[PDB]
């Protein structure tokens, strides 16, 4: 899984 | 594809969606994650050390359009991952969309995950108030202030693996073949720089999971990510249990859950049964849903891929609708 600046 | 139209790739099950952008004079292709929680554009380049060797990488001296830049730049994403590098100035072609002089962040260094990744770099759609370096102006506000979108929106789609994969982005413009029914407006809260709405409650079945909470539409994010207690609400309705790392392990078999309905300004969107289940390892689930220690939640590509959204960085606001399946 991604999480691209705040999570 | 029609103008400011952009295909996407949905890689693996749902994990990410990117799009080609074509940069430079002549110009190269460039894989690129579309995403929301963020707001810098930046590419892997040949002045990278530890890139991955499947990379496309931007060559400064194959552009006769490049224009150096004095600045570097450095991000941190909330996942952990990073890069870093300089600043440059090129063209950047979105779906037909020629943006002349775009401020592009050239990757020196970037983490191990982006380099064993599918795309190239990232495209950020937040706000322009979270960029690393002061004064760079998104792409999106240059579509704006060059006249290249007439409406100040993008229309997104998100494909679903489990139907053939696929997205698609709408610079300017939407699709109403995408979804089902009348669009809802959904005012945005953009004071820290993000796609952030309200939603009004959550429901499984006929028990209230969750009351009012705040999130941001990110579809850079994989999961539903909520707040510890919301997220243990949540499991609790669907028998899930916790993995101790964020993650939660649940039943394979979603043909006898229900749904988990967002109440958002009066309408009602979902989560259906089939995007509960993220992944299958080895006989083993791992949800759609997860927790992070925020009050916020991190709106993800589980509820993204069941839901329409034309995001309007002018008003701010967004209109949703469930998508056409
Ligand atoms: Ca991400």
């Amino acid at each position: 899984p991604f999480c691209x600046l705040f999570x | 594809a029609g103008v400011g139209t952009v295909p996407m790739t949905d890689y693996g099950n749902d994990i990410e969606y990117y799009g080609q952008v074509t940069i430079g004079t002549p110009g190269k292709k460039f894989n690129l994650d579309f995403d929301t929680g963020s707001s810098d554009l930046w590419i892997a380049s040949t002045l990278c050390t530890n890139c991955g060797s499947g990379q496309t990488k931007y060559d400064p001296n194959q552009s006769s359009t490049y224009q150096a830049d004095g600045r570097t730049w450095s991000i941190s994403y909330g996942d952990g991952s990073s890069a870093s590098g300089i600043l440059a100035k090129d063209n950047v072609n979105l779906g037909g969309l020629l943006i002349k002089g775009q401020t592009i962040e050239l990757a020196k260094r970037e983490a191990a995950s982006f380099a064993s990744g599918p795309n190239d770099g990232l495209l950020g759609l937040g706000f322009d108030t979270i960029t690393t370096v002061r004064g760079v102006k998104t792409p999106m506000d240059n579509l704006i202030s060059q006249g290249l979108i007439s409406r100040p929106i993008f229309g997104v789609y998100l494909g679903k693996a489990k139907n053939g994969g696929g997205g698609e982005y709408i610079f300017g413009g939407y699709d109403s073949t995408k979804f089902k029914g009348s669009l809802t407006t959904v005012p945005i809260d953009n004071s820290r720089g993000w796609w952030g709405i309200t939603v009004d409650r959550a429901t499984v079945g006929t028990s209230t999971v969750a009351s009012s909470f705040d999130g941001i539409l990110d579809t850079g994010t994989t999961l539903l990510i909520l707040p510890n207690n919301i997220a243990a609400s949540v499991a609790r309705a669907y028998g899930a249990s916790d993995n101790g790392d964020g993650t939660y392990t649940i039943s394979c078999d979603t043909s006898a859950f229900k749904p988990l309905v967002f109440s958002i300004n009066g309408a009602s969107f979902q989560v259906s049964p089939d995007s509960l289940v993220f992944e299958e390892f080895q006989g083993q689930c791992i949800a759609g849903f997860g927790y992070g220690n925020w009050g916020f939640a991190i709106i993800g590509d589980t509820f993204l891929k069941n839901n329409y959204v034309v995001f309007n960085q002018g008003v701010p606001e967004v209109q949703i609708a469930p998508v056409a399946e």
